[PDB]
């Protein structure tokens, strides 16, 4: 269960890469749902949330891929360092991720060309295809999407690779069109849209069951805002893309956080600018719900721009989604080679030198959940799982920045009052035994923190003093791990603040998980279930390290 | 002698926001008032949303799709989404929800202070910015946990209708924070009602603790 395993592109490339995979579904479809639904102008205070969780799950890689010698992706990095079961959970967690990345982008990517080309295909798909199911699964199956990723499969087990040229001039153009974007809406936006009241509590089309809010910039509230940033936490993924690859690179464990952090911090500016410009132009609750970015040019007069957007995001939604499509086999392949998958998912062909099992499984898999479930369903399960996973790997190097370099009883005076210069095998369980009571009570605060919500508001003394004890017990036991001594190995990259920024992102990355709804904790465990069983029948038994 | 009398509720700028009429002997009839909540904040105070409507305005805001009146372009949802992230005023009818649920609440509620005629005592309490009251213990009636009482203030006030009854007339879009406000022997003792008199009520929030200042008064004419 804890078995560890013994292990040019410019920094441009990078943040090329990683603006091109991360930027697509989050702002081309997603913002404006986000703008009508959750948060109203505020969602450009919910990408800032967003954001900086993504950044603070950054940093870590940038410790987390530093530990490794071999780049590789988090799993790679967990089977190194932690052991097995963590890293088949990082594992399954980033299959999860890639696989419904795939199925939501190929979504946003089939509406949008079908809105494009009048919706047609969707008429046909409502006219001979109903669900029938409009609580659980879709009220519209996409076909579209089920064709897309099966002509996208087959391109990818025929040997097509990452062509980076291609990559680099659709993320110019639809730098481009964002650029444009934010250009138009502050040319034809106007700050009265983030002022709205009951006087303008009218959409001038004939729709109805329409959530008008308080109004103004924030009409659900910070509730709204948390939701909103939580959903937009997908629109920052993706940058992992650049770890992923594993193509040499000039300075990997150097550029590799370098361009993280700066395709991080593009697309936040992307982000809030495309969203200030579309909640400027057309209100909140005006924006159309299949279109929102073509909906509020149209509603300034400039429809023709429909076009230019639909170029952009056809593109970045493109971009966006082969950087799902291209690691989701690898990872399992991996899984696959190391045993805790299923060793046929490991079969390379002879022909194509490509792991044909694994990509026409994931591919299937992609497939089947892009048919069945809403864009918004699979962005929340991928959003859940990516936040887990960032959580894991936040954790994993909180522990391993105290570990001693590998190959209960315990005194009060040696746990709060450490006298060692350097870590010992006592100084490891400790931190290891504050990390998993930090990471319990942090899931405790998250809990009373929304589902008690109303009840800390309500002062009611059971809540409180929950609240208080677990904050004050997480700040003891932060300062437990900072007394311990630090491993003197020396890193190429380091958290500024190990002791106080892993557990800030871990708390964060919980609270954001929080946030989703029901539907998506329920899918979420049970897909952990199936991995689960999948690890305890298979992957301890079969795996290569036995 | 008999005389058509009127009482009057007017919102903090004495203006009339509501009224009731009926031909009687003069400080013999006193009907329980049922001004609602809203009416008092018409051109009142910037929180409650109604700062520029005048007396006897409209309900503004949307219908709720949810109403008698059933959906409509535009209607809004707000009505049946979970009220918790609402502001409790009057702008709007599920602002209003939020008004009653606040309003109704056991553990929140509304409570009423004094004005001129408190003595001198109460007049330590505040003037009209604080809405008389800048201190605990200023407010003589109004519907909250401790259920305060006085012995010579002039009124009582409480929610008129039940949560469940204003629900239904919130969806309505029509006014439906109505208060019901009952002379006491004291009230009915004074004789000053013409030159009229003035209260501040404010919410039991988590909070600055919203509130606006209303009055009431007595015209008489020949019947
Ligand atoms: C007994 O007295 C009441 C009230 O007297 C009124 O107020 C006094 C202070 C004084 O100014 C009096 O001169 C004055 O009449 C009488 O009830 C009022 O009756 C008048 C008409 O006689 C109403 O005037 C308005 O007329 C508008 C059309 O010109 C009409 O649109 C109004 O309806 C709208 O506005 C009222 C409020 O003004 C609102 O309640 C309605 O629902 C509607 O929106 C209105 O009819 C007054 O409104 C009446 N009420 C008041 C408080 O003034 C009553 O007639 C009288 N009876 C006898 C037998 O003498
Ligand atoms: C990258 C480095 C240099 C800075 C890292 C800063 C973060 C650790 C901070 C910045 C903003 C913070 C967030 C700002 C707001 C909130 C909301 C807060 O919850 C509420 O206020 C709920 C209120 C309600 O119930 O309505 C919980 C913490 C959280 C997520 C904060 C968590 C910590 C964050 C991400
Ligand atoms: C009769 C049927 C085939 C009509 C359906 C339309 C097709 C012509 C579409 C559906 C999927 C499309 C593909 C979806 C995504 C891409 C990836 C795109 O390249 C990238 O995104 C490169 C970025 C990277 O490698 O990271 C190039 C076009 C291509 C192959 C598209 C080409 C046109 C395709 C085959
Ligand atoms: C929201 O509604 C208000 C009032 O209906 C608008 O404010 C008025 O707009 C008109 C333009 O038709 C001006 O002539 C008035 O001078 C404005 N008055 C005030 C008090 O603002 C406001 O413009 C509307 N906002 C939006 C974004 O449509
Ligand atoms: C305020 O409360 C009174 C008291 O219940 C309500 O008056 C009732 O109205 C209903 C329907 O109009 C009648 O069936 C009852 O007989 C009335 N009761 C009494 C005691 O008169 C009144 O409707 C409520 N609302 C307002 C605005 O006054
Ligand atoms: N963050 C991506 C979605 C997940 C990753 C896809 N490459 C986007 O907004 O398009």
């Amino acid at each position: 269960m804890l078995r560890r395993k013994v292990v040019c592109l410019n920094t441009y490339d990078l943040v090329a890469l990683g603006v091109g995979s991360t930027l697509g579904a989050g702002v081309y479809v997603l913002a404006g749902a986000v703008a009508r639904e959750n948060a109203g102008p505020a969602i450009v205070i919910s990408f800032l949330i967003a954001a900086l969780a993504s950044v603070l799950a950054g940093l870590c890689y940038g410790e987390f891929g530093a530990r490794v010698p071999k780049t590789g992706s988090a799993y790679l990095y967990s089977y190194v360092t932690v052991g097995e079961l963590w890293a088949f959970i990082t594992g399954w967690n980033l299959i999860l991720s890639y696989i419904i990345g795939t199925s939501s982008v190929a979504r946003a990517w089939s509406a949008t060309f079908d809105e494009l080309i009048g919706k047609p295909i969707g008429e046909f798909s409502r006219q001979h295809m109903a669900l029938n199911a409009p609580g659980v699964l879709a009220q519209t199956p996409d076909i579209f999407a089920v064709i897309i990723i099966i002509i996208l499969t087959g391109l990818l087990t025929l040997g097509v690779k990452e062509s980076a040229m291609v990559n680099k001039i659709f993320t110019c153009i639809n730098v481009l069109v964002l650029c444009f974007i934010v250009v138009s809406g502050f040319v034809k936006g106007s700050i009265k849209n983030w002022q709205l009241t009951e006087k303008n509590f009218s959409c001038n089309n004939n729709d109805t069951n329409v959530k008008y809010g308080e109004g103004g910039f924030m009409p659900f509230g910070f509730s709204g805002v948390l939701s909103g940033a939580a959903t937009c936490f997908y629109a920052f993924v993706g940058f992992d893309c650049i770890a992923t690859t594993g193509e040499e690179v000039k300075n990997p464990q150097k550029a590799i956080p370098v361009g993280i952090v700066a395709s991080l911090l593009i697309c936040f500016i992307a982000y809030f600018g495309v969203s200030a410009a579309l909640t400027l132009m057309m209100p909140y609750f005006c924006l159309d719900i299949d279109s929102p970015l073509p909906g509020a040019f149209k509603h300034q007069g400039w429809e023709e721009a429909k076009y230019a957007v639909a170029i952009g995001s056809l593109c970045a939604l493109s971009t966006s989604l082969l950087g799902s499509m291209f690691p989701m086999p690898r990872v399992i392949y991996a899984m696959a080679e190391d045993g805790l998958l299923f060793k046929f998912l490991a079969k390379i062909n002879n022909r194509t030198k490509t792991p044909v099992i694994a990509t026409v499984t994931s591919g299937a898999i992609a497939a089947v959940m892009a048919f069945l479930f809403e864009l918004k369903d699979l962005v929340d399960l991928m959003s859940i799982g990516t936040l887990l996973a960032y959580s894991l790997v936040a954790a994993c190097v909180l522990v391993l920045r105290y570990q001693p370099e590998q190959p209960e009883k315990f005194s009060l005076k040696s746990i709060l009052s450490p006298k060692n210069v350097e870590p010992s095998k006592f100084s490891g369980l400790i931190v290891n035994i504050s990390a998993g009571l930090l990471a319990a009570l942090i899931i405790t605060v998250c809990i009373v923190a929304v589902l008690g919500r109303e009840a800390l508001a309500e002062g009611t003394l059971w809540a409180v003093f929950v609240m208080t004890g677990s904050v004050l017990l997480c700040m003891l036991v932060t300062g437990i791990i900072w007394r311990q001594p630090e491993s003197k190995t020396k890193l190429s990259f380091k958290v500024p603040f190990v002791p106080v920024l892993p557990v800030l992102s871990i708390f964060v990355n919980i609270y954001l998980m929080m946030q989703l709804d029901q539907g998506t904790w329920v899918r979420f465990a049970v897909w952990m279930l199936i991995g689960f069983t999948i690890y305890f029948g298979y992957g301890i038994w079969h795996s290569e390290e036995a | 002698q008999v005389y058509n009398i009127t009482w009057e509720v007017t919102n903090g700028d004495r203006e009339t926001v509501w009224a009731i009429s009926g031909n009687h002997p003069l400080w013999t009839w006193w009907p329980v008032l049922t001004p609602d909540l809203c009416m008092l904040a018409l051109s009142g105070p910037p929180h409650w949303g109604l700062e520029y409507q005048a007396p006897y305005s409209s309900p503004p805001g949307p219908p709720c799709c949810s109403g008698s009146s059933g959906s409509s372009a535009g209607c809004s949802r707000d009505c049946d989404e979970p009220l918790t992230s609402l502001t409790p005023r009057c702008n709007t009818a599920w602002n209003r929800l939020k008004l009653d649920q606040v309003t109704h609440k056991s553990s929140e509620g509304f409570y009423v202070c004094p004005g001129s005629h408190r003595p001198r005592e109460a007049k330590s309490c505040g003037g009209p910015d604080s809405f008389y009251c800048a201190s605990w213990g200023c407010e003589t009636t109004g519907r909250v946990y401790w259920k305060p009482s006085s012995s010579w203030d002039y009124i009582t006030v409480d929610n008129n209708l039940t949560t469940s009854q204003a629900v239904q007339v919130c969806k309505d879009n029509k006014w439906c924070n109505p208060l019901a406000i009952q002379f006491t022997n004291a009230g009915k003792q004074v004789t000053s009602w013409t030159t009229g008199h003035y209260w501040g009520l404010r919410l039991y929030v988590s909070g600055r603790d919203p509130g606006l200042t209303f009055g009431i008064r007595l015209r008489y004419q020949n019947l």
